[PDB]
């Protein structure tokens, strides 16, 4: 028949040419593309349209999805349209039109009688998000990420100790078997990263044929030319990433020293702005290089009011310096510059700086790096306006930017990214599930491998799942072998080949990495710029073509008070 | 006391209520989650008081008004659902549109 | 400014266009009421309603999806069907089919 | 020598002739026999009678039993005695008197170095509750059951999913090889449902064989006389169970349509009286079949005051219903009939209704079956007096009609009374120990294949187990592999035999089902009444043999408001 | 250059000739030596010494340490030094200087890719503690434990069960073996103890060959001279340990009928003090014979002001007995004697008792055998001073004397030592880590086989571990295979050739006791002293010599309301 | 309220601070653990008013005296960190002896 616009979405969620608010911020996104057929639309519950011989079909397993989620409005640097996601196998398996091909017109998706339902409509999917800059501190680090919408996490750490608090590096064979073996009681896909300061080549190869996916240069233990040279080397051979946390004192040489000793070559530069680490005052001159994937820890995410008074204590701690020591507390506040601060804001909104990750308990949040992205976006619109790729009245094109920061492009960058990273067909189904009111903070339904791992929960004794109190709880997903089944220990090409999984006897997925060599600054999706950046060495000014780059300070940001108990 | 899980899990409402209690006492406009755990624990003490359903469904309505809590959270609860031991066992109570 | 709030253009919504439909006045003979689907074979519905079957043979209710039609006992109305699609095999109901047409 | 019936009662617990109040309730029990010789009862404690050369003997452990449960009130489907309890094996060894052969007469359960001892007298234990409704929404679930004192537990679902808050389906073979892998984590005997709503044999023959010893049929997913047959179909030749959520909207036919295509073959209806789901408004009348094993959900259990209010929004939430959708909130509406509300605890005191389950989170609460069961007794017994079956002056014919009903009575409709459902020799020990002030509200102890799984404990750190606060934590029982050597998971025959065990790797006892489709209404114990019932299309009114059934609502209840903190 | 002793300590922690007070105590200890170079300490941080080419080498893993523990300050039975302790293979690998031989004097421990780093400085390291004396009655001991610095648990039982609540028995083959698979999924090392109370060998052989690693006599299972003879018979041809607590009533004889029962075999006497039970009121005499090693119960340590009061119903809860039967409460009063108990502190100050243990929730407190032991070492210094030992103006051999209670003479006692029990190289790395304004109370980090178990640990989501609330939570080395790993399962000879943890399918480390037959009084490591004790059979006062011995209760202890919430 | 753990994890600090409350109110000098709960919800309560990190990391050593804690506690505590949810996010403040 016909139906109204607004009953519509009342009913399946926003179509084409709507828009729709992210959460409390200024970004609206509008419905790109919508893949239905309008009066064909599936959707679950009594008497509705997903019903043996009308929205689902008689086909057996095989040829029918397992899970399907209707009408969802996906958000990934690829689009924002409006479809019904299909997933198989554990995998993503579709994104098209779910029904019943007996009946209804263009189905694409399958539904019979194996296929559970997810009804997504009126709800916001995206792919989970990945950080690449994990202290393995603590296991509940995992939980924590896992409920803010990280369903990868890739770093170093043997647990609490001065190594790890400090650095992300697994130190050695011995640790890093332990973390890999310990990683399968974790609900989160999971790479780690060794202790990259050596100038012997075979003291680097073991760790990588131990299993590390990548190796971590830290100034704390040495980041020397010799050292940088060395990690690179066996990186080159190995095809694993490295990442960098520059020497910050100047010690060795300067910035164009280290740039010198890189020579080319790939390499993931860890806070690139400086204040987390990095030669003192310029560091931040890295993002104009084409071998560097530059990326932001969270903390300095955007420029606001409390930021700088904040971060002086908290470099003290994290590195184990003395407040008493002159040299120890010189070198942390030459670290901390308003004028870098304010213009990461700015290289982000231009696509200078490609990833943004936490830093977890090590001068970072572990659970506010999707957060902390959007409210830079945020505040990048309110002062900015509108970017110059935007078409339409929309924030669409900043959404695509954006959402690739903590997704596709740390997936690229840490050869990962045939495993996950986006919402695209084969790769593993680790979807996030967001209500528009709450998109970036709180999400509904958190699915991992085509399982349900996290998921806010009410009154387990109630008569429907709503009632309060509703917190997070673990879900079947995150239970004993079911887990192991869809969760993903990332192994290096070497220790898959050696047999680490069978020696170790892991029990989850394995997936090998691979591709850290070939990227590079213009592969990062929506983020290649090489800007002709300078630092001034006195005034720390930072300047884009000699234009001056800066951003105001923010007294109050969305996704915040509004949302938080505490 | 023999505590079972749910018991348990309601101290944790209760708690968060508290917390809530002492902000809007300072005169504070509540957020989302302190809304839901003041309004939610005003109808677990109503079971208690043994007030029936329909009785609550009701006065759950005018626990906080719309110039209490921040721009938009009354927009953001829609309804408010809690169970409770009534002298007649549990029951749920759902409040819609709690706050106006 | 209301949290995650849609700004939904204003106008309408044409549902199964470019498809064979027909009219049918359906009776409910029964003593109780009867709610039917938008994607049920209405000609295999509860057989207390009295209409032309015949008519009725690889139709569905012209009405958005999932939604419904209600017949109180003795209820009487005029309802647009639509025609069924895909492969225009009907199988489940009430089993008078179970095959294409 | 001598000792007064008092002081008796106290040092051993209640004998022959007492009488018990169970729990705040008005029903009484009374000790039918004791099998113990006056005298010769085992105590343990300092100076008491289990002791070496005593009550203790010189037998190797396998001929003693490893746990002995002294001085137990048995209350059971079959006697209300007093006895010793032992277990060997994990299993029920032997109900009878126990002490050393030695030195002590009538010694049929004999106590070795090999034995441990739990001290029951003056407690009450029965076998572990089995809820056949669960939605498996969230893990927690079991917990919360297992607390309650239930056992088993039997129903389908993947998670938080709307599929699985609205039907108890475990949709194909990944979801339910997951679901498999992932009960190795609950501390409960676990059976999976799969979707039964398909007119292909096949594609329930793949679910059959992939575990689930069981198929839904549920309305949301199409409840048609085609789907009915055909699920029927394949339970007549896999030896599995039907479950059945009839078509409340009456849109492919009325009850007796269902009950036609039903075919009197064996099923088991869910929620027979319909406010929680079914052909609206009659089909409570199923309850006069032969082939129907009929089922009440719990929150309708009993009627009250507050139960009509309560009902409505719960409906609406569960099913993915629309309130603005108008036929969406008459078809709600619909479905609560104050009539048929009254007339189910009526039906049940006479044993027409022989099931009582949750329906945990879809209008059921997973940890209130036991306690549900019984306060519906005790309103029966107010309302009704003692039934035309009492002997004596007391409720002891009432008592064992009701515990049949979470106890044996399911265990039957689903195939596994062969291993649980009741304390005979030979079945798991799935124990339940409750002091008689608690009884049926919070458990002294709950055993699971003869270990504790789950106890009341109180300050870790104290120098005793008793100090507050006392609070239900998870015991040795509910520990890794001691868990999996405690539990079972059915699987159907099909399964069985392809190896599916072997195949998940499932760690847990492997238990089959059998004898779905020979039991009928005749074999529910204490609960075979098939009653010539009639509804009326209009009041709604309930009718047996023409006479009004009928009863009133409670204002207060027993074991509520004085036990529990909420 | 120079630098003055007090910066020195600031920045490197104490050195030779400085003073440390042990918490809120009296007791203080001072360095008696420290094996660094001067000017060559290893430092890990920003800027610091162990970086690549500095403190760091180049050798591969098999060529270097994989955990260091710079600047630790350990106090252990054989010394109270200021050294590097390094860690290889989940074993402590030595004790000396930590560094690059590069560039270094005198290192003994080389630092390379593979060390990972723990800063001990200003720290106190040492050996995790080991409780002889454990009621198995819920798991959540184990957490407890670890958390108060108890690495290693020995002890019996099923669970809540009557049988554990009175006596540390383990039951037969069955439980034992689910004991055995229940212990892989705890945090702590474990051994089991069997029930000893039979007078038929083979029922004692089936045990052991079960897989226990002792037996206990319990005078609740028949405390016989039969019984105890039939133990120690089996018990000298396996190997394995006996733990007696005696028959409290006197029944089948007197204290020396006992001791003429056990005829100069080896044996642990448990609380040989009495309360905790043993012949009234003399059992406390067994300390002055060579083939008894005797411990104490930690609740009667130190005897305080509300130590009477508490007891009397501490006793009847604990042993199931009756406030009402006059018989059960003249024998709980003949158990509580202010005597004994007084006596009972000093014994330990001259080394007459051996050991500390807690006898969790059956009249002990599972998080307090440390916190107890350094009570009693701080009052008896306050009452009876300087011990006829010590050296110097410290208290070093007192701390020598009680720390290896609860450390070496336990491990000693039970045939475990060759494992654990102190910080020498070969034995598992089980170490604790402690500030000192915290010794005893709340370690800092606690180390399982390697790898941090447990620690303090502030918001998950804060920037830093340290921000509050800071509570222990578990870490890596308690997860999963880590754990299995990381953590040892002590068996008997006999079930180690029977290949019982293949059968059970064990996954974690299995090591085997010997040499608890051989052990004697003499061994007992500062506490080997005989006294000619005696105790007056009316009076109870105990004399050593003649002399009277006593002290008196303390009405206030360090180590308790300064650090406790509750 | 959909609480994610970390704001479960504060619901901890802040009954252990209603302890401690109770307790200074009583006039008892408090121990270490009672006065490291007092003086972290006060700051936590300090973002929620909405003060700047610089107000309350003076504030805070204003909360307990050398005179309210028992003797060694204010030695124990050198320094007091805790991160609440500011109008501009999540910050740490650190209060350095917090107790005079
Ligand atoms: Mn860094
Ligand atoms: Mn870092
Ligand atoms: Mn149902
Ligand atoms: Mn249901
Ligand atoms: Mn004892
Ligand atoms: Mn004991």
């Amino acid at each position: 028949s016909n139906i109204s616009r607004q009953a519509y979405a009342d009913m399946f969620g926003p179509t084409v040419g709507d828009k729709v608010r992210l959460a409390d911020t200024e970004l609206w996104i509008e419905v790109e593309d919508d893949l239905t057929t309008y009066g064909e639309e599936v959707k679950f519950g009594g008497g509705k349209v997903i019903r043996d011989g009308m929205g689902q079909g008689q086909m057996l397993a095989a040829d029918c999805v397992d899970l399907v989620l209707t009408n969802a409005l996906i958000v990934d640097h690829w689009g924002i349209v409006k479809a019904d996601i299909g997933v198989k196998d554990g995998r993503i398996f579709a994104i098209g039109k779910a029904g019943n091909p007996d009946i209804q017109p263009n189905v694409t998706i399958p539904i019979g009688a194996a296929t559970e339902v997810i009804a997504a409509e009126g709800k916001i999917v995206t792919a989970g998000g990945i950080d690449t800059h994990i202290h393995w501190i603590c296991p509940q680090q995992a939980e924590e990420a896992l409920v803010s919408g990280v369903t990868t996490m890739v770093g170093g750490g043997t647990g609490p100790a001065a190594g790890t608090h400090a650095t992300t590096c697994t130190p050695g064979p011995w640790y890093i078997s332990r973390m890999l073996q310990a990683a399968d009681s974790l609900p989160v896909n999971i790479g780690l990263l060794g202790k990259g300061n050596v100038s012997q080549p075979d003291a680097l190869r073991e760790q990588v044929a131990a299993g590390v996916i990548g190796l971590k240069i830290h100034e704390d233990w040495g980041a020397t030319p010799a050292a940088i040279d060395c990690a690179l080397t066996v990186a080159d051979e190995m095809d694993i990433q490295v990442a960098l946390h520059s020497d910050t004192l100047n010690e060795s040489g300067f910035v164009e020293d280290t740039l010198a000793a890189i020579g080319g070559r790939t390499i993931h530069t860890f806070h690139t702005e400086g204040a987390g680490g990095g030669h003192a005052p310029d560091i931040i001159t890295a993002c104009a290089h084409p071998n560097i994937l530059p990326s932001s820890t969270n903390p300095t995410l955007p420029y606001t009011l409390n930021t700088i008074d904040e971060h002086l204590d908290m470099l003290m701690v994290c590195h184990h310096l003395d407040p008493d020591i002159a040299e120890d507390v010189a070198f942390a506040e030459s670290r901390i510059r308003r004028e870098t601060i304010a213009a990461e804001d700015v290289l982000h909104d231009l696509g200078a700086f490609s990833l943004t990750s936490s830093d977890s308990q090590a001068m970072g949040r572990v659970g506010e790096v999707i957060l902390r992205t959007w409210q830079v976006a945020h505040r990048m619109k309110v002062q900015r306006g509108a970017l110059a790729e935007e078409t339409g009245d929309n924030d669409n094109f900043r959404v695509k930017r954006y959402i690739a920061k903590y997704t596709i492009n740390p997936a690229l960058t840490h050869g990962i990214a045939h495993e996950v990273g986006s919402i695209e067909v084969g790769k593993l189904a680790d979807l996030v599930v967001w209500s528009p009111a709450f998109f970036g903070v709180k999400p509904a339904t958190v699915i991992k491998g085509g399982m349900i791992a996290i998921a806010p929960m009410g009154d387990i004794n109630a008569s429907i799942p709503t009632p309060q109190p509703v917190h997070y709880r673990p879900m079947f997903g995150a239970l004993g072998s079911a887990r192991h089944h869809c969760r993903l220990t990332f192994l290096s090409q070497a220790a898959a080949a050696n047999g680490v999984a069978e020696r170790l006897n892991l029990r989850s997925a394995i997936a090998v990495v691979k591709g850290c060599r070939t990227v590079q600054k213009a592969d990062m999706v929506h983020n290649s710029l090489q800007p002709n950046i300078t630092v001034d060495a006195q005034t720390y000014e930072v300047r884009v073509d000699g234009e001056l780059i800066t951003s105001e300070p923010a007294d109050v940001l969305p996704m915040a008070q509004r949302y938080f108990l505490f | 006391m023999e505590l079972t899980p749910r018991e348990k899990d309601k101290l944790l409402l209760f708690t968060a209520a508290l917390v809530a209690e002492r902000r809007l006492a300072r005169g504070l406009k509540l957020n989302y989650p302190e809304s839901v755990a003041l309004i939610s624990a005003f109808i677990m003490e109503g079971a208690r008081d043994g007030k029936s359903v329909a009785s609550l469904m009701e006065e759950g309505r005018h626990v906080l008004t719309r110039e209490q809590v921040m721009e938009g959270v009354p927009e953001m609860i829609p309804d408010i659902q809690v169970e409770a031991t009534f002298p007649d066992g549990s029951k749920l109570v759902t409040v819609h549109n709690p706050i106006i | 400014m209301i949290p995650g709030e849609y700004h939904v253009k204003p106008g309408q919504i044409a549902l199964n266009t470019g498809r064979a439909t027909c009219r049918v006045v359906v009776e409910n003979h029964g003593d109780r009421p009867i709610q039917v689907g938008s994607h049920y074979h209405f000609a295999e519905v509860n057989p207390a309603l009295k209409f032309d079957r015949q008519q009725a043979a690889g139709y569905r209710l012209n009405i958005p999806a999932g939604t419904a039609v209600r017949f109180e006992p003795g209820q009487k109305r005029e309802v647009e069907l639509v025609a069924f699609a895909g492969h225009r095999a009907v199988f489940g109901f009430r089993g008078e089919v179970m095959g294409p047409l």
